[PDB]
């Protein structure tokens, strides 16, 4: 918790507010906070032979936002995450209660990276296309799925990525996973 | 929930079955232009339906829907591919049940079904 | 001691963004009731707007302090106007449930910068026009001699508020309201308030 | 005669405990008694009945189904579930006293409380922009009760005291309770009625006694009532709310009182503590004890 | 301190496209819907568009300080009239321009002739490279539409009221030439502030000579 | 900040077709109708059409950079005259061409002559492999009708206003040599310009020279 | 629109029923070719539809809710043309008498409304389109 955590977060813009006892309060850049939380989970699984689990909550707040509100809201996030069964990561809004494997692989690996590589490789589409996909996905009406298909027809995207996006949008869990991946990519690509 | 089931999943699956690849040919060779003209008529009635706020279809939109059925029959007569599409997706039968119900909601789900047909028809190409 | 209850409705003439998340979503959601999720009007917004308008018309003034409370040294006065939060009315709930109308709306706005002529999207949630809020006010009759005068002042404030805006970007056409004073009935004490009217 | 007073809250309440940004879901008996004293002063009534003979409890949650009570502080023969547990319904109270409530039942009871939802409303102050400077944003924590829920309490006293309490509660409906009662919070409607289940529950003799109100005894009672008893000293403080006390607002003398639910083997009758310091009128603080006896 | 209402009307001389959002486009329907007040489902001119256009045109006429990065750097007349938000020196806006709703007169003349309130103009985009069009549907507002513009002026400094109203006259003349809403560069937005009625709603100020 | 207003006449040399969808067509009637002002129910030359045609003709006249995949990248004179949208280099639009409505003079000429302002033109597609014809009906505007076109130019760079109005005149000449609207390669869309008056409605600029 | 004998109403589905009733398979030389209205082809139908088309365009351009006197004389000429064409060819005669169009033009003349003429035009559309469909 104390000596090894400093080595764990090395190289990332993290200010450890306190490792305290077993709980950890940490504040930094949103990207680095999330990445180092995932690395912390992996290192914690490596340590103690993977017989120990820890639940975490990650919150996004503006720089000018009061620290007390940040602490209270991230605490309620972690309360919701630990409300479930064993390890959970309540990233951002309470509706995004994920798992560690789900967040590391099902969200930021199988979905985020293809979207990023499509965005940077393509010379014709940009953030507006992603915002249109996000608007389609957030809507709960079924017809939107069909609309998504139409968009993917004229999206000039790769066929494999098109089919995977369609499959993700069909399923509920994969739909929220793709929503989270799109939001994360938009946040990372802003400004 | 129109009739028999008829939903957007029905639209996707029927476009899938009627799809055949030799080039991609759907509904025995229906070009997207005929479907777009049918959807243009759908839009023309749907704008008037949307602008009105009452939940009950007026006489004007009912007459326009009967006109739409007649136009569907004309299009089927003009081209065999449009006839096979209209028979496989039962669009005119949905027009009939929409007339029978006399409710704006049924027309709205009918329009959603038609738009889903168009979207999945373009997607599978 | 007496307490006079003023009930009524706050009819919205232009979408009211009383103010108070994810990307591509409502950047500034209005306040909601925590359970019902219905948009509400914080009574603090009403009290602040009325105090501001009364102060501007009057001009620290004794009338403003005696109506809206003062904690200043020496002059400690209990506020006479207790303006409760205005909640969404049941009638507007039904009128919006019909025609499948959302209780609020999301106005899309922008801002052309004076340097690069670039725009900045802004999704402001506003309570949709025609939404009625059941406002509630209590007046504390600390002294019987200055009731009428204070009521006159209240009327002035309300009149001003019907030509001004409520919370939000009012100068850009938000939150114009109309008070429909359904009744003015005394609830505590024997004081008679039939002859006093807010409008 | 014990009267059950149920308050249904029309608007969210503040009910601060140490600051403005927080929102407790109840208030102690001292807060309610100070509100009653303020009301009786405004209504020009006589304060003799409130002081000499009136015993009231804290505000306790109540849902559409069950009336809740504080969890007694008794030894447990997991532990975190009981620690998180705060309120026990009246039906499951005697079972809890006998220890038949296991960890799963305690957790289910804790989740069964549907009192309401606590939120934080951020507000602003524009009294500096007009002259010079900027707006000062602050935050007020409110607690909106669920539609069928409410906060109840019990009052015990003479018939005259009960009538005076009814009048004071009728005035309090519109005066408001809790903090920020002049800025839109705390409005409620009260109902005073005879209690049937509570009358049977309180007319029960047990080996132990449970506090239902924040109380504290004098020197003579405290030398005997501290025998192997489990409690929780809560710090009751705050500024004075009045117009005829000082030119500027003056804090009260710090007070410490046993929290509700504390268990004592010897019953003590509390006293009202004067927490005034250099003021024109004594600032009372209610510390009388409402006892409910139980078997463990 | 007086409050003066300038209730009048706006005569659209061409289509008026003040776009909106929050609604997904049904396939083949309008790509860019006009903003509508949801309760009445009628196209409206938001007071924000009017105030922004008036302020921008008046600032261009008076003159912009070179390298102006914020709206609060405008000329003091513009800040005095339309409002400013500086650090510590904040000027309240004396102009409050409300949403202009579809007029009942225009509603009746459009219910007669069986005419829809909006017009789904059909547009395209011929690319410079491949010379291929790209269909678009824009929900403009028809020519007969009249909107009940409602403006409140607050008299704070009685000496500057006349000069402020001269500024308002200049800005509304500039708006009679300039468009309102989007697409104004391609035929949209033309209006004329023909109808007015100025009077003192609150106070004792003289509104006869304004 | 002066606005110079151009008002003039567009007289149709030949039939004018400017299509618009969303209209139910009877079997054997006009398949592709012309755009109409919904209020007057009369043919109209939209300002968008005129502006797009003029910009296209001018940009073709001066030159097109190879691989021009967007309208923002173009000859900077066109960017100044008609506008631009490039990231970080937005240029305001100095020319706001509006809709050209049916004049009362030509409308009354047709009314006295007992003529309808539109005409139905019969055409057919003759597939030549089988010599099989497929007929169609296009709406056109009767020759001799007149529209009143009304542009407004904002004078931002005073030094180059002469060059900008010269460019406007050149674009007008280019629109003279070419067609406007639908397929003019087969004989539609011919128009004629008669410049009625150029003046300075708002400001203190001198419009005598222009 | 109007009413025929036996209480049957005039509508587009009535046009469908009329075209179906006058449909006989009439196989010849082992080939199944569809004949409508006892020998009626689609060329005569298109000629009649164009005759309707001219007056429809004239009424559609006008904004008047009442049929103009010029359109009334258009309709009188339409009646004369219909009678002449029905006299010319027996198949066209059976078509005209079975679809009751010659009575319908009289009804639309008596009503003297643009909307009624538009409904009659829609009915003739239904006739021609449904004859094309059943063929
Ligand atoms: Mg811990």
């Amino acid at each position: 918790f104390k000596f090894e955590l400093s080595n764990i977060l090395k190289g990332a813009r993290i200010s450890v507010i306190y490792s305290g006892g077993d709980d950890l309060f940490l504040i930094g850049a949103w990207d680095d906070v999330i990445s180092k939380a995932l690395v912390l989970r992996k290192a914690f699984t490596r340590f103690s032979a993977g017989k120990l689990t820890f639940s975490a909550g990650i919150g996004m707040y503006p720089v000018k936002y009061p620290i007390s509100k940040m602490a209270s809201e991230t605490g309620v996030l972690e309360d919701l995450a630990k409300r479930g069964e064993k390890n959970q990561v309540a990233l951002w809004n309470d509706s995004k209660v994920f798992g560690w494997s789900q967040l590391e692989e099902q969200i930021l690996k199988e979905k985020m990276i293809p979207l990023q590589e499509a965005l940077t490789n393509s010379q014709e589409h940009g953030k507006s296309f992603l915002y249109k996909m996000l608007e389609l996905l957030r809507n709960e009406d079924q017809i939107n799925i069909a609309r998504l298909a139409y968009l993917l027809a004229r999206s000039s995207l790769s066929e494999e990525l098109t089919q995977s996006i369609f499959a993700w949008s069909q399923n509920k869990q994969q739909k929220v996973e793709l929503i989270t991946a799109i939001e994360y990519l938009v946040y990372q690509i802003r400004e | 929930e129109l009739a028999k089931m008829i939903d957007l999943n029905f639209a996707r699956k029927v476009v899938e079955e009627n799809k055949r690849v030799k080039e991609i040919v759907l509904f025995n060779g229906l070009t997207t232009s005929k479907l777009r003209n049918l959807l243009e008529l759908i839009n023309h009635v749907y704008t008037k339906v949307y602008n009105s706020d009452d939940t009950t279809l007026s006489e004007d939109v009912r007459d326009e829907l009967e006109y739409l059925k007649v136009k569907f029959a004309y299009e089927s007569g003009r081209e065999p591919a449009v006839r096979t599409f209209i028979e496989k997706t039962y669009v005119d039968k949905l027009v009939d049940v929409v007339l029978k119900k006399n409710t704006k909601k049924i027309f709205l789900d009918y329009c959603k079904y038609f738009e889903a047909l168009v979207a999945y028809a373009k997607f599978y190409r | 001691y007496s307490k006079i209850r003023i009930v009524g409705k706050i009819d919205v003439l232009t979408g009211l963004h009383i103010g108070g998340s994810m990307i591509g979503a409502i950047a500034s959601p209005v306040v909601r009731d925590p359970y019902s999720r219905l948009p509400i009007i914080p009574g603090s917004s009403i009290k602040g707007k009325m105090r501001s308008l009364l102060a501007k018309h009057i001009g620290d003034a004794p009338e403003i302090l005696r109506l809206f409370g003062s904690s200043q040294k020496g002059a400690i006065q209990s506020s006479r106007l207790q303006i409760s939060d205005a909640f969404f009315s049941k009638a507007s709930q039904e009128e919006f449930d019909k025609k499948d109308l959302a209780y609020t709306e999301t106005k899309f706005e922008n801002t052309i910068s004076r340097l690069t002529a670039v725009a900045n999207p802004r999704q402001i949630e506003r309570v949709t026009r025609g939404a009625s809020f059941d406002f509630h006010i209590i007046y504390n009759v600390e002294n019987i001699n200055e009731v009428m005068a204070d009521f006159e002042n209240i009327k002035t404030a309300i009149h001003l508020l019907e030509n001004d805006y409520l919370g939000g970007g009012g100068t850009r056409g938000n939150g114009r309201i109309r008070f429909v004073i359904d009744s003015i009935d005394t609830v505590v004490g024997d004081f008679d308030s039939s002859n006093l009217s807010i409008k | 005669v014990v009267k059950l007073v149920k308050l249904t809250f029309k608007s969210p309440v503040h009910f601060g405990m140490k600051r403005l940004s927080d929102s407790n879901h109840t208030i102690a008996a001292d807060t309610l008694f100070s509100a009653l004293i303020i009301e009786a002063l405004q209504q020009q009534l006589e304060l003799s009945h409130l002081l000499n003979n009136l015993v009231i409890t804290d505000l306790f949650p109540y849902n559409k189904t069950s009336y809740f009570l504080p969890k007694p502080l008794i030894r447990i023969e997991g532990y975190k579930a009981f620690k998180k547990l705060t309120y026990i319904p009246v039906e499951n109270y005697s079972e809890y006293l006998r220890g038949e409530i296991d960890s799963l039942e305690a957790s289910k009871i804790a989740e069964s409380l549907n009192l309401g939802k606590a939120s934080l409303s951020t507000k602003v102050s524009l009294q500096a922009v007009d002259h010079n400077g900027e707006s000062e944003p602050y935050s007020v924590g409110n607690f909106t009760f669920y539609p069928e829920s409410g906060l109840y309490f019990l009052a015990k006293g003479n018939a005259d005291t009960i009538g005076q309490l009814e009048i004071l509660m009728h005035a309090l409906q519109y005066s408001g309770i809790g903090g920020k009662r002049s800025a839109g919070y705390g409005q409620f409607r009260c109902t005073i009625e005879d209690s049937g289940k509570f009358d049977s529950l309180l007319s029960q003799t047990g080996n132990i006694a449970i506090l239902l109100s924040s109380a504290m005894a004098s020197d003579e009672e405290l030398v005997d009532c501290l025998e192997d008893a489990r409690y929780l000293l809560k710090k009751r403080t705050g500024f004075v709310q009045s117009k005829t006390y000082a030119d500027q607002l003056v804090k009260k003398k710090d007070f410490y009182a046993f929290s509700a639910g504390s268990t004592f083997y010897q019953k003590f009758n509390g006293k009202i503590f004067d927490v005034s310091d250099n003021g024109r009128h004594s600032v009372y603080r209610y510390a009388k004890a409402f006892w409910l006896e139980g078997k463990i």
